[PDB]
RNA sequence: AUAUAUAUAUAUAUAUA
């Protein structure tokens, strides 16, 4: 069975040096679109393949609604 | 560089020839 | 035994364009035309007498070739900008008539006419039995006149007078200048043919025929270094990588592969192992001497700003930085990184040597810490070197029409090293009173590896300022000194590999890679001023033709495209509509200005002499006699739009307020509509008596739209049916509305012959530095601007 | 509107926030999308009309 | 400051879509300070300019 | 009467010392002028003028004086300037014999005597110290002269 | 109606060293012009009269 | 009769007619 699969190939030499590019350059974009509603100032964006975190520092104290409306 | 200019000679000498 | 399972991947085409370096930009392929520029063509039409009856003979008339005129008075001006872009690509650079000259089929002696069309015309008149005799006798004595001593010819033509003024302008205004031996040597710049080391030679001499097309090498009328800091960054990173290609490799590094085999088979015989006479240091290689020689020359010729990269804990990279700031002027090193290197020499090498307190240098002080330590220091020899570094500047002089920034005269000599090593010796004989003794021994061991190299460092300064001086003759565009955005990292641990690993072998740039650096700075600079003038001639012709609706981002989008080094889709509308305000203020080049006036003077004679478009209809609501013509018979035509109030249908569609016309169309006021209407022909006469021509305007009142207007142009003549009403009854035909339309001109054959002239033979030559074959004098004795040689040190 | 891929690459290379002296935070260009410029046109007229 | 010509042309628009929308206002346009404020982000103003 | 472009490399001075013999026997209007000049300038600028210590010869191309005609005036030795008066003035002397015209040489080359004039000019470049040249390159360019 | 070039085309053909096609058209009209100002030989003129 | 990609750290082992 020959299945067409044009996506990324986990198993190249490239599979970790370009999972840290393609995931940093993705989350640098999705952190730009949520700044139309909440104005913040991001501090670090650490990325490890898929698994990444990105600390956001706000103006006010973080409440139970800014956590819910960023996760949404 | 050497081959590109030695081809540039024989196209310019040949308009005279 | 397989089975294929394929799915739909969504297509994604990102906005991009190809970017070429300056090394491979193809020069403009020269245009020569094949046939004449024809826009009018003679045509055979029936003729009708004053009665209206068809006559036995026929008549010839000038009509357009492919008369496709769009309707509405704005679309006509959009056509004539499109015509103006059609004459420019057909305009030839050199035009010979021996390539386009076909035989006349019948003449007195068998001569040639100038085109295949104007021979097809002159044989159409000969076999036409209805033609007169004296027209046929004129085709017989229609031959060429050839003169060999001045090599010009005179071929006849049959051209329209609008067509003749476009072809006569193509012949007298050509871009060919004569060419011989004494004008090939003027193509080479003055600082190379008046140089001792290069000896210029050529074999063949060119005849009294051969011509060449000179490039318009005038400086950039756009000031793309002024306020354009994203376009000047990419026009100097495209010049820095070209200049890096032509800077030659050092002779201590490079040799061929077989010479390693040629030096390995005799190494055990001739034991020469410490001939190089250097003390080794960790971090010293020859691949960084060859690198720092190229990123010091090619960052000066393109005016990038270098950025120093170093570590503070290397006491030798800071000593070798003292040579760097005293040769390269400090305006090139970037201020955030010149200062952190200029302060690190002060707090480590200079101020502990005198025992002074290390300076409190706050961030962002306006005085650089060499300009604040020539006042605080009390020596004389290390306060004389700190005065040269504080006042080492480029000297903007204009040479051969090209402003380029020569170095100071002491740097080309080498005398700056004798100012540094006179100052680097007094700083080594100091006591270092505050610091311990091993810190004194750590500098005095490292400052003496550079004072032992005075003969090899007074000569690197000669060679570095001669390779920069020689290669700078090959530029053509105006080098301006403006700090660029992105910087070029020069590692200060790679100046140390340059300062103490060179020796006794001049590397002079060979003349085959000076003629290549000059033929790609002409092929880009002539591909610059032929894209300015191509994109100014459309911007000025858009405002002159009154195109208020054309967004002129598009004809600056392709100006930045044809310069092959810019990416368009990462240059926004901000940096393409500021550029339109600069290209508008420029004067359009004389070949394009003299040919736009040849469209603008008679953009009303091309528009009026064509069918399927009529320039407005007039309405009268009264019977008036329609005038008799010879190509139409009886036609409701009006040659002048006089005596009637005018409505501009370009404006009636623009604003769209129809309240003027629909209050003037119900009350039956005489109105002359003005625009460009598609007219239909109603050749029947019983449609004229039934007054069909008045019933077409009432669709402007019920329906607002005015583009669906078709005025009626009657034609009453003998071939029309029911014609006997005009014959029997003594009446002249009367219409209500007549069309403002112009009569086509007659094809008078003896008045339309034109004697086009051009030369007999050219041999247009592409580039001229293929002929002159230069060679360099032996680099042991190679002469600087002083008549003493460089690499003179033993 | 001006395309977002164009204006950001001119704004992130003229500002040059990555090569600044401060490296205590990751600095990049935020909120230059085509949804906030379409939202500041709605807010700045409707909070001005009412 | 280099975007001037396309920013003279924004406030000509921002004060024309205000100018002709205000003609469709029948209620009185009284101006006092309200309690709850509709928040505007300056990171959304640096996108419109 | 076919003209004759020269071809040489400026580094190889031994093909340039024999370039002195070519000019003094073959007439100087036989060569195409832009290569005759670059051959006489290549002898002056690296053999004749460094032999006497004087500075290098900056030469505009569009100059009606052939570069030996300048150095015949400006050199101070007589053994090597009286040879530069021969290279500047051995052109073809037109004579008409038996009804036809033929470019005939002079009686100072047809008997081979002018080579004896060169060998007093060429030998004195071998005695002159080249007062800035390195010692291993002066003796390799003085012994190369004594091969001719 | 006699192309006088064609008399000079095979004049350069009988002279075995030139070929016909490579001469420029500048010089086949000088060679046509320099060939008319000459007089004819006495044995080719007395057989023409 | 015999299938296990790539990168990052860390540890263990090994080099010889």
């Amino acid at each position: 069975k020959k299945i067409q699969y044009g996506a990324v190939a986990s198993g190249e030499k490239q599979t970790k040096a370009a999972n840290s590019i393609a995931n940093l350059a993705l989350i640098k974009t999705v952190l730009s679109r949520i700044s139309n509603k909440y104005s913040f100032a991001t501090k670090i964006i650490r990325v490890d393949g898929d698994d990444n975190y990105a600390v956001l520092q706000f103006n006010t104290e973080v409440t139970k609604q800014m956590v819910q409306d960023v996760s949404n | 560089l050497k081959t590109k200019e030695e081809h540039q000679k024989e196209v310019q000498y040949e308009i005279l020839q | 035994q397989y089975e294929i399972l394929q799915k739909t991947i969504p297509t994604f085409e990102p906005k991009e364009s190809i970017l070429k370096k300056l090394e491979d930009i193809k020069p403009e392929q020269v245009k020569k035309q094949t046939k004449l520029f024809r826009i009018f063509e003679p045509r055979q039409l029936p003729v009708y007498r004053a009665n209206g009856e068809k006559e036995l003979r026929n008549r010839w008339y000038w009509k357009l070739k492919r008369d496709t005129l769009p309707d509405g008075d704005y679309d006509v001006r959009e056509y004539f900008l499109n015509l103006y872009d059609q004459v420019l690509t057909e305009m030839p650079d050199y035009l010979l008539l021996k390539d386009m000259a076909v035989e006349n089929k019948n003449s007195r002696d068998a001569g040639k006419v100038v085109d295949s069309e104007t021979a097809a015309i002159c044989d159409a008149i000969f076999q036409d039995e209805e033609t007169e005799g004296v027209v046929r006798r004129f085709i017989a004595e229609m031959r060429q006149r050839v003169q060999a001593d001045r090599n010009v010819v005179n071929y006849p033509s049959i051209l329209h007078p609008i067509d003749h003024a476009f072809n006569e302008y193509f012949l007298q205004h050509q871009l060919v200048e004569p060419l011989n031996n004494d004008i090939i040597f003027n193509y080479i710049p003055e600082r190379i043919r008046n140089d001792v080391n290069y000896i210029l030679n050529m074999d063949r001499n060119l005849p009294s025929t051969a011509r060449y097309i000179r490039p318009n090498l005038l400086q950039d009328r756009l000031n793309l270094h002024d306020n354009f800091e994203s376009l000047w960054d990419t026009i100097t990173t495209s010049n820095y990588i070209l200049a890096r290609s032509v800077v030659p490799d050092l002779k201590e590094l490079v040799s061929t592969e077989a010479q390693i085999q040629k030096m390995s088979q005799d190494l055990q015989l001739e034991a020469l192992t410490i001939q190089s006479e250097t003390q080794f240091l960790t971090g010293i290689n020859s691949q960084a001497a060859n690198d720092c020689f190229k990123t010091l020359i090619a960052a000066m010729l393109s005016q990038r700003t270098m950025s120093l990269d170093f570590v503070t804990t290397n006491y030798m990279s800071l000593i070798s930085g003292m040579w760097l700031l005293t040769v390269v002027p400090n305006d090139m090193f970037i201020r955030e990184s010149l200062v952190a290197c200029q302060l690190a020499i002060i707090n480590t090498i200079i101020y502990p040597a005198f025992g002074m307190q290390r300076m409190h240098y706050r961030n962002g002080d306006p005085q650089t810490p060499f300009q604040i330590a020539e006042q605080q220091i009390q020596n004389f020899q290390v306060a004389n070197w700190l005065h040269f570094v504080n006042n080492n500047q480029f000297r903007q002089v204009v040479i051969d029409g090209v402003l380029n920034q020569v170095l100071n005269d002491n740097i080309r000599n080498g005398h700056v090293v004798n100012q540094l090593m006179e100052a680097l010796m007094q700083l080594s004989r100091q006591q270092f009173p505050t610091m311990p003794v091993d810190y004194k021994r750590s500098i005095q061991r490292g400052i003496l590896l550079l004072s032992n190299r005075l003969g090899q460092l007074v000569d690197l300064t000669r060679l570095l300022a001669y390779n920069y001086e020689t290669l700078m003759a090959c530029i053509t565009m105006n080098m301006q000194h403006v700090q660029t955005l992105t910087t070029e990292k020069l590692q200060l641990t790679s100046v140390t590999s340059l300062c103490m690993l060179i020796g006794n072998a001049t590397v002079i740039p060979s003349p085959q890679t000076l003629f290549h650096y000059y033929n790609v700075n002409v092929n880009f600079h002539s591909n610059y001023n032929e894209r300015i003038n191509d994109a100014v001639a459309i911007i000025t012709a858009a405002n002159r033709l009154n195109l208020y609706q054309k967004k002129m981002k598009s004809i600056v989008e392709d100006f930045l495209k044809r310069l092959q080094i810019f990416d368009i889709s990462r240059v926004p509308d901000d940096q393409m509509y500021r550029l339109r305000d600069r290209l508008r203020l420029l004067p359009v080049e004389i070949r394009r200005l003299d040919i736009f006036n040849l469209i603008l003077m008679n953009m009303e004679q091309i528009e009026r002499a064509s069918d399927k478009i009529a320039q407005g209809v007039i309405i009268a609501y009264r019977d008036m006699q329609l005038e008799r013509d010879e190509m139409y018979g009886y036609v409701n035509i009006a040659r002048n739009l006089d005596g009637f109030q005018q409505i501009n249908l370009e404006e009636l569609m623009r604003t769209g307020d129809y309240a003027q016309i629909t209050n003037m169309l119900l009350n039956n006021q005489p109105v002359a509509l003005v625009g460009a209407l598609p007219f239909i022909t109603d050749s029947s006469v019983i449609s004229l008596v039934a007054k069909l021509d008045a019933t077409v305007f009432a669709q402007i009142v019920k329906l607002r739209k005015v583009d669906t207007l078709k005025p009626i142009l009657y034609k009453i003549n003998s071939d029309s049916n029911d014609f006997y009403l005009v014959a029997n009854y003594d009446w002249v035909p009367t219409s209500t509305t007549k069309v403002y339309k112009q009569i086509p001109q007659q094809f008078d054959f003896r008045a339309s012959m034109h004697m086009l002239t051009s030369n007999l033979t050219f041999t247009v030559y592409s580039d001229l530095l293929a002929f002159v074959s230069a060679d360099t004098v032996e680099p042991i004795n190679a002469v600087a601007f002083d008549n003493m040689r460089i690499m003179n040190e033993l």
